[PDB]
RNA sequence: GGCCUGCU
RNA sequence: AGUAGAAACAAGGCC
């Protein structure tokens, strides 16, 4: 029957029919009668459609050919030859452009004239009962609806008949020669009735070829094929055979629970080596302050031009002089360096106006110091195969040092008072609510406990020192920079100042990944001799600069002024997270919070107030010879702030190996002591984790020895 | 005197100070090179803890495989991945006849959702290993990659749009004897069966960073595309599965966690009498991962879709089958450095495999010893488990089997127990009238475990009284305790946008006030330096300053220029009128009456340059991975301004041979800005159909230019030009 | 590297008193030379000549770099021009 | 009339032809999709990184003809260089700035009508009245509530089609909305927002939103309701209770 | 010496 | 040298 479609039609409209065909998914070889009274359908709706224009009038103008024109608008336009979408948009754009009312089922054709659609169907049987049919289905139409059958026969409603007959007869007699010519073909044993509104698909997915073979290579060792699996699997039903092969398996397989009392735990043992060396990016406990006393605040101002003004603020300059060496690098250098600082802060000194951001010149000095040229060149395998020396990066585990004093009076002094504020907070809507008021005076309070401690100044260290890095880091890339450590508080009279520390030179930065590290030069001056506790300055040249003068009762001390400098690096994440140390006020004041709140749950009623003044309660906050030292609410605030300080300044992977292994103890411990008869079933391995995070980290060290004490101090 | 935070738990009890023991303040440890040593260690971990079972060679793939199911029941405490076929089937059936009808209703859905999932659902995914460039790309490019490879083979099922036939092409793709792929350095290259094969068996290997809690770096493993959908399936069974499963954890979020293991604690102490004792495990699975052989999950899956239609059956299944074949590329490489002669060199991993071992040291030396054997083609074969939790759920759905296979009907025995599973990590509540029951109880569990492939990590859990315990950092204390130390890292600025940054600081502040129980003053403090850093970021500052910046003329002059200054937004340098009770408001709604009409219009403006929005997806959805969990999304409230730009791109594919990617990109985003521009629904609703674009587009300027001039500006002279060009159109199309 | 600048030289009369003064932008001090004689040390910053012993007193403020010279009993033995040294000022005259 | 002309623009070069052809209606999203750029993995990282570059931002190549290439003393605003995978020029955040003082002004009176959801939170903030706070234990029990105070009844897909058909009419296809709330939902949103000119997109997504029941699991004491629940943070605490009543009752 | 890139 | 820690940075590539 194909071959008539194959003849006669155009390309046009076969193609068309084709797409039609793909559309609902049904193939064409098992029933085609469909496609042809179809695109029969099509055919009629083209030819009742072209060969009519209109002009601005009515009264369509029909031309036989479109000439050369504007005048090529369509009488008809046509419904269907599109998708279901687009013929679904054509409708929903007519009804919303011609107010029309919107159909539920597809039209065929649009006319102007009367403004509405048409739903040309031509059926093998007579009109008169197809019509009635097609329009009971479709609900309340206002639509014309108009159809022929091959008997020649015409009707509509309305008896309307929308354009010249002359395309009637033109209908009919395509009509016809349909007819007429399956008349040659012989298809009406059939035609009439060939489709009857089938719709109906199994789902397949077949395992076949490669992948069945590899089902069958994907099951117990037992098993030939996956229909057998699946046989068994289907044939399969409990019968008791978890029980066999638990009775059959060996006793030794066991979760036996040991008992855990006051004297089960042990100390944690502590590594032994060399002494910890200092790792800050700055000195915390031996900082120097050059001020001047000016009314500018945190971010207002010139840095190089504020620490010129401090540093001439100091007389007793002395010709620098090496004191302690770095004991591995070339100190003249650190020298030279330092003279160098001094004399381009002059050059700048001299000038019209200093520069916002200065850029220092690279020589051999600070080539060294920064780390230049230092990286080996990258090369393919195949040019070095034959270098003996050739082989992997050190990757081992790092160098084992046994803890030192000095972290615990660093720690000690980190939470100590001081005579500035060195928080300036900013501004917030203004209180509506009466919680909003008790929230305002809590943080008052703690911003006046916190604000006068040196975990403050620590986080502004930081917080500016990184922030300063990084912006000069990403902005100039490819030239060493001069940043003056700047940190501005306000006195105890309410005389804002400024304090320089130091200076820090910034190298080549070009930084990709984030572990990428950038090479910097940190100077800071101090008055605390490096001879007393040399181990601590394992990695820092500490040269002597000048005297200063500190009004005292003994006469004036006169004491020397020395110059730590080394060379440190970071990376970028190291300075993103260095940046945001501000947190750890959030962290420890979150703390002091909820356990105000705790306490408040109990009597009904806010307890700040007598917590900060009557500093009657007082929480275990240190070991004294003597024994347990507690402290009031404001010591326990400042304590958790120097904690939470030193957990961002000492950050490693050792603190978080240490802090998870050691939460576990410390809740074991915990359950001990609340008499909740605690069990482990193996202890010594969670010793074992925990002994190896200590390696040589100062700070996690000190954890583990405070945890050593908690554990002697509890436990009774 | 010394200070010492840690005597503060003499007086507050640990769980009430626990924030303290967690150092989230600080950096958290960072990967710096190649991941190969821990994908090689893990492959031979995860090997030889099952080595008594028994190897064969694929006959299709070639490489050795260990299958050590059924195999000798373990003597020994250590790990062990000899799992037993019968006793998880038998797990499973106790698991199906204490909740009837569980299997039969979800393979229902499921059913549903695959026959009527759509390709595009594949895009929706972080990146993937793209098999055609043998690298990890976004989803949608991979997809786009081996769909366009697929169809230039001849492979054009996937052409319904409909992700069963993309997944039937999949597997007919297998059974071709030559395929071809497209490189650049464009050069066509022959893949033959076995090639293809192992490419679309295989893993991509990374080093997973920003991971607190651990001292060593672990290795994380990304599958291709071919093995996504049916993933995909697997998962949205076992996902409904769970659904229906109170014991789980895992497809919940955090607050309903918690509210499920209180119930279970409860349920579980207030049952038991005076004379029945109670004891909670905080327990940890050591090993999780390489212990699952993907045959049992096979196993699994078949019992669960058993009395279904043979395709559903067979669809679901060719996931597991792939995994028992999986191989993982080994990573990067490695790279040396020679000081005498003062350089470096990067070989890649694929030469592991002949690379004389002379450059590596002992520990890797012996671990590419002993990994050797199993490396085919650059990749190795990880037959024996799973890598990285690629079936999370199917591994909750087991354990949820062991907990509920001990609910006293199957115990046989005084003691009983029950608790909550989410994978890797579990509580069990262990009820029995002495002292020996619990040991008794404890020690079945521990061995029931053991038959399934599930190791008890006992370095890592203890057991104590009911009343207290720990479930994925929550610290359950006769209620659960805020913490808000694992939350502390998302109080910084998100790094999204300005209007984006400022409602995603306020609204996680609102969060974890209603969440984490933080305090009101604490949260004012938060507000206060979230301002602050988020001023000193974009350069923002209150205007009234003195900060010189790259930003303080506009923004100055901006402040001298409006009249009422506390209407502008911070971003623009004002002042911030938020505080407790105005952490749920947008910044432009809060300051809406207070802006100047001119700066108002001006800031609100459709026609700004710097707004962009993509898709509905894309609107206000921002991904913000947490600390110590899985990536994240969050519905953030904001006004589109003309701060809602976005930022720069890498713009470093330039310097690579993948140049014409971008080249590509901006043809497709050209193509597509001007479907939309035809099409405006291209975004809220994806098109759907079988048509070609020109067609569309054609077809609507015909319709939308008659009917724009049936009422509109359009006029005939312009009507007809359009409808000869689109002539024109038609016949450049035909040529 | 310094410059140095005297002030409070003149005319006095017998017993009288006189403030010199020097402004400095390690030792610092005052020497004086009378006409036809060698430059002396008067004092330093303490030493003294023994000529000015209990009559002259000289201090050193370190803040503003400032060296005073304090002249009483003055004689017309103490006629000079008076030099600042650090370095020397210009000098100035001093006449009893 | 400009739409068909950089359609025939685009399908002159062959390439652009080629995908336009080839290319079909479903595989749109994927190829609009297709990108080299990687999600980022630490925002926070690089947005902070970024900002210290000069040209931070993207912006389309319109505004290059409304904004000057520098300000008074010379500061670049924008640069002529484009994006990577996109013809969208790299612009300094000045540019935003510079756009809030002399950029164009508009009638931004409709945004108050589109933005509903947060100018009714606003109005309901305003007019809300304070009270004592109790201090005692609050037994917070965690429940299932709705955070969305507009809803109108109706679930993601339900209400999908009434949004296209309030701003895509023609696109809707078969289905036309029988409930009368949703008739009445259109009716109105039509009327208020016939000649809006904010963005198709962003009216879609925040009539989803309005109109879109949601429902999550929080810990809470008391209140229940939708609207006591968007202030849950300022109501309830760990040991104290703000007495609360927004504008709307 | 000149120019390109900074998660590809 | 320095940062850092089971492998890396201490610029890369292209002419």
């Amino acid at each position: 029957m194909e071959d008539f479609v194959r003849q006669c039609f155009n390309p046009m409209i076969v193609e068309l029919a084709e797409k039609a065909m793909k559309e609902y998914g049904e193939d064409l070889k098992i029933e085609t009668n469909k496609f042809a009274a179809i695109c029969t359908h099509l055919e009629v709706c083209f030819m009742y459609s072209d060969f009519h224009f209109i002009n601005e009038r009515g009264e369509s103008i029909i031309v036989e050919s479109g000439d050369p024109n504007a005048l090529l608008k369509h009488r008809f336009e046509i419904i269907e030859g599109r998708d279901r979408t687009m013929a679904w948009t054509v409708v929903n754009s007519i009804c919303n452009t011609t107010g029309a009312e919107k159909p539920k089922f597809l039209p065929d054709l649009y006319d102007y004239k009367e403004n509405r659609f048409i739903e040309i169907g031509v059926t093998r049987r007579e009109v008169h009962i197809y019509y009635l049919e097609k329009a009971n289905k479709i609900k309340s139409e206002k639509t014309h609806i108009h159809i022929f059958s091959f008997t020649g026969e015409e009707m509509a409603t309305k008896a309307d008949y929308t354009l010249d007959e002359e395309s009637r007869a033109r209908i009919k007699t395509r009509l016809f020669t349909i007819r007429q010519e399956m008349a040659s073909r012989g298809l009406w044993d059939s035609f009439r009735q060939s489709e009857r509104g089938e719709e109906t698909i199994e789902e397949r997915f077949e395992i076949t070829g490669t992948m069945r073979r590899l089902a069958d290579q994907s099951l117990p060792p037992n098993f030939s094929s996956l229909e057998n699996f699946r046989a068994y699997v289907d044939g399969f039903e409990p019968n008791g055979y978890i029980e066999g092969k638990l009775s059959q398996m060996s006793k030794e397989v066991n979760a036996r629970i040991e008992p855990f009392l006051k004297t089960t735990p042990r100390p944690l043992r502590l590594p032994d080596g060399p002494p910890c060396s200092q790792r800050s990016k700055f000195l915390l406990m031996d900082a120097l302050k050059l001020s001047i006393e000016d009314p500018s605040h945190e971010g207002e101002g010139i840095p190089l031009y504020d620490a010129i003004k401090c540093m001439r603020t100091f007389f007793g300059w002395k010709e620098p002089n090496v004191v302690k060496p770095h004991e591995k690098g070339i100190n003249p250098n650190y020298l030279l360096a330092w003279k160098q600082v001094l004399a381009e802060l002059q050059d700048i000194e001299n000038e019209e106006k200093i520069p916002k951001t200065k850029n220092m010149k690279k020589t051999s000095q600070l080539k060294w110091a920064l780390g230049e040229n230092m990286a080996p060149e990258k090369v393919d395998f195949d040019d070095c195969k034959d270098v003996s020396d050739l082989k992997q990066y050190d990757s081992d585990e790092p160098e084992l040092r046994s803890l030192a004093s000095w972290i615990q009076s660093e720690f000690n002094k980190a939470c100590e008072l001081t005579d500035s504020s060195w928080i300036e907070l900013d501004e917030i809507g203004e209180d509506v609510a009466p919680i909003e008021h008790i929230a305002s005076m809590r943080r008052n309070y703690f911003t006046a406990e916190v604000s006068h401690c040196r975990a403050t100044e620590y986080i502004m260290k930081g917080v500016y020192i990184n922030t300063a890095l990084l912006n000069a880091s990403c902005a100039a890339m490819d030239d060493f920079q001069l940043i003056p450590m700047i940190s501005k508080c306000r006195t105890k009279e309410g005389r804002r100042k400024t304090n320089l520390y130091g200076f820090i030179i910034k190298g080549r930065s070009h930084l990709r990944n984030d572990t990428d590290v950038v090479n910097f030069v940190s100077m800071e001056f101090s008055l605390t001799d490096p001879r007393l506790e040399p181990h601590k300055w394992e990695k820092y040249c500490v040269l002597e600069i000048g005297d200063m003068l500190l009004r005292s009762a003994i006469g004036q001390v006169s004491r020397p002024m020395f110059l730590y400098v080394r060379t440190n690096g970071t990376s970028k994440i190291k300075m993103k997270w260095g940046m945001e140390m501000r947190r750890c006020l959030l962290q420890s004041l979150q703390q002091i919070e909820s356990m105000i709140e705790a306490e408040s749950s109990v009597k009904e009623k806010d307890m700040t107030k007598e917590f900060f003044e009557n500093k009657s309660e007082t929480w275990p906050i240190g070991e004294s010879p003597k024994g347990v030292e507690e402290g009031s609410i404001g010591k326990v605030c400042r304590t958790l702030l120097a904690k939470s300080v030193f957990n961002s300044l000492y950050a490693s992977p050792q603190l978080e190996g240490f802090s998870a292994e050691s939460r576990k103890l410390l809740l074991i411990v915990q359950a001990l002591r609340d008499n909740l008869e605690p069990g482990t079933f193996d202890l010594g391995g969670l010793y074992e984790a925990i002994e190896e995070c200590l390696i040589n980290d100062p700070w996690v060290l000190l954890n583990a020895s405070w945890f050593n004490s908690f554990l002697t101090h509890a436990l009774r | 005197m010394d200070v010492n935070p840690t005597l503060l738990f003499l007086k507050v009890p640990a769980q009430n100070a626990i924030s303290t023991t967690f150092p989230y303040t600080g950096d958290p440890p960072y990967s710096h090179g190649t991941g190969t040593g821990y994908t090689m260690d893990t492959v031979n971990r995860t090997h030889q803890y099952s080595e008594k079972g028994r190897w064969t060679t694929n006959t299709e793939t070639g490489a050795p495989q260990l299958n050590p199911i059924d195999g000798p029941l373990p003597e020994d405490n250590e790990p062990s991945g000899y799992a037993q076929t019968d006793c998880v089937l038998e797990a499973m059936a106790f698991l199906e006849e204490s909740h009837p009808g569980i299997f039969e209703n979800s393979c229902l859905e499921t059913m549903e959702v695959v026959q009527q999932t759509r390709v595009d659902k594949l895009t929706q995914g972080r990146q993937t290993y793209d098999w055609t460039l043998n690298r990890n790309q976004p989803a949608a490019t991979a997809l786009a990659n081996t769909i366009e490879v697929f169809r230039s083979n001849g492979l054009t099922a996937n052409e319904s749009g409909r992700l069963i036939d993309f997944l039937k092409d999949v597997m007919e793709s297998m059974d071709k004897e030559e395929m071809e792929i497209t490189t650049h350095f464009k050069k066509k290259q022959r893949l033959n069966k076995r090639s293809y094969l192992i490419r679309a068996l295989t893993l991509n290997t990374m080093t997973k960073d920003a991971e607190r809690g651990k001292l060593k770096r672990r290795a994380i493993a990304t599958p291709g595309m071919q093995i996504r959908g049916f993933v995909y399936f697997v998962e949205t069974l076992a996902r409904s599965i769970c659904e229906k499963l109170e014991q789980s954890g895992l497809p919940v979020g955090g607050n309903e966690k918690k509210a499920k293991l209180a119930n279970v604690v409860r349920k579980m102490m207030t049952n038991s009498q005076d004379t029945e004792l109670s004891f909670t495990i905080t327990g940890d699975n050591t090993k999780w991962n390489e212990n699952q052989n993907p045959r049992m999950f096979l196993a699994m899956i078949t019992y669960i879709t058993r009395n279904q239609p043979e395709w559903f059956r067979n669809v679901l299944s060719i996931a597991p089958i792939m995994f028992s074949n999986k191989m993982a590329r080994l990573g990067k490489g490695y790279m040396f450095e020679s000081k005498s002669m003062k350089l470096r060199t990067q070989i890649p991993a694929e030469m592991l495999a002949s690379i004389d071992l002379k450059y590596f040291n002992d520990s890797t030396r012996k671990k590419i010893e002993k990994i050797r054997p199993l490396l085919i083609d650059g990749t190795a074969s990880l037959s024996p488990g799973m890598m990285m939790g690629m079936f999370n759920m199917l591994s909750t759905v087991l354990g949820v089997s062991i907990l509920n296979l001990g609910q006293k009907r199957y115990t046989k025995t005084t003691y009983w127990w029950d608790g909550l599973q989410s994978s890797d990590d579990f509580a069990l509540i262990v009820n029995a009238p002495n002292h020996e029951g619990i040991q008794a109880g404890v020690d079945r569990f521990y061995r029931t475990c053991k038959l399934l492939g599930i190791n008890m990590s006992k370095k890592k859990s203890y057991i104590n009284r009911t009343g207290t315990f720990e479930f994925t950092s929550f610290f359950y204390r006769y209620g659960f305790v805020a913490n808000f130390s694992m939350e502390l890292p998302s109080f910084g600025v998100s790094g999204i946008n300005e209007s984006a940054d400022m409602s995603i600081g306020v609204t996680v502040i609102k969060n974890n006030m209603i969440n984490n129980d933080l305090g009101p003053a604490t949260a004012q403090m938060a507000l206060q330096l979230f301002i602050k850093d988020y001023r000193y970021t974009y350069r923002c500052h209150r205007g009234d300053t003195q900060i010189q910046t790259r930003r303080s003329f506009e923004i100055k002059k901006l402040w001298e220029q409006t009249r009422s200054k506390a209407g502008l937004l911070v971003s623009d340098g004002g002042p911030n009128l938020y505080n407790i009770r105005n952490l749920h408001i947008p910044e432009v709604c809060l300051k809406w009456e207070l802006m100047d009409e001119d700066y108002q219009g001006r800031l609100c403006n459709p026609l700004n340059p710097f707004v962009s929005h993509k898709e509905i997806e894309s609107v206000n959805n921002a991904v913000m991975m947490p600390a110590h969990g899985p990536a994240k999304n969050m519905e953030y409230d904001a006004v589109a301004t003309t701060h809602s730009w976005i930022p720069k791109r890498n713009r470093s594919i330039l310097n690579t041979s993948q140049r014409g990617i971008l080249e590509d990109e901006q043809m497709y985003q050209k193509c597509c800005n001007l479907f939309e521009k035809f099409f405006p629904s291209s975004s809220y609703r994806r098109p759907v159909g079988i048509s070609s674009m020109v067609e569309a587009m054609v077809s609507r300027a015909r319709i939308d230019a008659r009917i724009d001039f049936e009422s509109g500006r359009i006029k005939k002279e312009e009507f007809a030009e359009i409808m000869k060009i689109c002539s024109t159109i038609e016949e450049l199309r035909r040529q | 590297q310094v410059q140095l600048q005297e002030s409070g030289g003149g005319l006095v009369q017998p017993g009288g008193s006189l403030r010199l003064s020097c402004t400095a932008s390690s030792a610092m001090g005052w020497y004086r030379q009378a006409p036809g004689k060698e430059r002396e040390l008067v004092a330093r910053i303490t030493n003294f000549a023994d000529s000015v012993k209990d009559r002259f007193t000289i201090s050193r403020d370190a803040t503003e770099n400032t060296v005073v010279l304090q002249m009483n009993s003055l004689k017309a033995e103490d006629t000079a021009v008076y030099y600042c040294n650090g370095l020397w000022g210009q000098g100035t005259q001093v006449t009893v | 009339m400009e739409r068909i002309k950089e359609l025939r623009d685009l399908m002159s070069q062959s390439r652009t032809r080629e995908i336009l052809t080839k290319t079909t209606v479903d595989h749109m999203a994927i190829i609009k999709k297709y990108t080299s750029g990687r999600q980022e993995k630490n925002p926070a990282l690089r947005m902070k990184w970024m900002m210290a570059m000069k040209y931070p931002i993207t912006a389309d190549k319109r505004i290059m003809e409304m904004i000057p290439e520098r300000n008074e003393q010379g500061q670049t605003l924008w640069s002529k260089t484009n994006d990577a995978g996109s013809d969208r020029v790299m612009v300094s955040p000045l540019a935003v700035t510079w756009w809030n003082r002399n950029g164009p002004t508009t009638s931004a009176v409709h945004y108050p009508k589109i933005y509903k959801t947060y100018f009714e939170k606003v109005e309901r903030l305003k007019h809300g009245t304070f009270g004592p706070v109790h201090f005692r234990n609050q037994v917070k029990i965690r429940r299932r509530v709705d955070i969305n105070p507009g809803h109108a009844d109706l679930s993601a897909k339900e209400a999908q089609d009434v949004i296209m058909e309030v701003v895509f009419p023609n696109e809707v296809g078969a289905r036309i909305l029988t409930s009368e709330s949703q008739l009445t939902i259109t009716k109105e949103k039509k009327e208020e927002l016939q000649d809006c000119k904010i963005s198709p997109l962003m009216v879609a997504y925040m009539l989803e939103r309005e109109l879109v029941r949601k429902t999550r699991f929080l810990p809470v004491a008391g209140g229940t309701s939708s609207v006591y629940i968007e202030v849950l943070h300022l109501t309830q605490g760990t040991c104290w209770e703000q007495m609360y009543t927004p504008g709307g009752e």
